[PDB]
């Protein structure tokens, strides 16, 4: 679970198959797989639930490295297949969380931010960080030179 | 005018501080280190 919730650690759901299915398998308590997945029209929307947890928390570890990438990529990641794809496409853009921006041109979307919206923000971001990180430079090479020149 | 009359005051050739009042002053009133601004565009945005 805890592990499931930083980075998600993309992992065979068939092993999430025995992890939170052998609970059945216990020769102790079983009153939490009882309360949790042992429902039926609730667990099994549980199991589905954590479906949709696969889907939304690793569109969410997975929008990183978009602006580029196909449909079939995303099928071979998300570990599922390209309509279960447009049905999760589906509810996560109803969802809207973070603005999607799909297209069949040729395919090549993705959920995404709103597209490097900006003009001179790159000036700024880019040459702005870098050349204000290079004027603390100097004013710290002055603290590494004095500190090394004490001595030799 | 009655019971006073004035002094005369100059001030003094203070290049032994006048120096480096003066380098102090323009070494440091420009940007410190002077690398600090070489804010630049949103400001030029508000002020067109």
């Amino acid at each position: 679970l805890l592990k499931l919730f930083t980075t998600m650690e993309l992992m065979r759901w068939s092993t999430l198959v025995e992890d939170y299915g052998m609970e059945l398998r216990k020769g102790s308590l079983e009153s939490p797989a009882t309360d949790v997945f042992g429902s039926t029209e609730e667990g099994e929307k549980r199991w589905k639930d954590l479906k949709n947890r696969v889907v939304e928390h690793n569109i969410r570890i997975m929008a990183k490295y978009y602006t580029r990438i196909t449909m079939k990529r995303m099928a071979q990641l998300l570990d599922l297949s390209v309509d279960e794809s447009e049905a999760f496409l589906s509810n996560l853009v109803v969802n809207k969380t973070i603005f999607a921006k799909v297209d069949r041109l040729a395919g090549i979307i993705n959920f995404q931010r709103p597209k490097d919206p900006n003009n001179l923000l790159n000036d700024w971001s880019q040459k702005l960080n870098s050349l204000m990180s290079l004027v603390n430079k100097t004013t710290h090479l002055i603290a590494k030179e004095e500190m090394i020149h004490n001595l030799q | 005018n009655r019971h006073y009359y004035s002094i005369t005051i100059n001030y003094r050739k203070n290049e032994l501080e006048q120096k480096m009042l003066l380098n102090l002053h323009k070494k440091s009133w420009m940007e410190g280190l002077t690398l600090q601004d070489y804010v630049v565009k949103e400001m030029l945005e508000l002020a067109k």
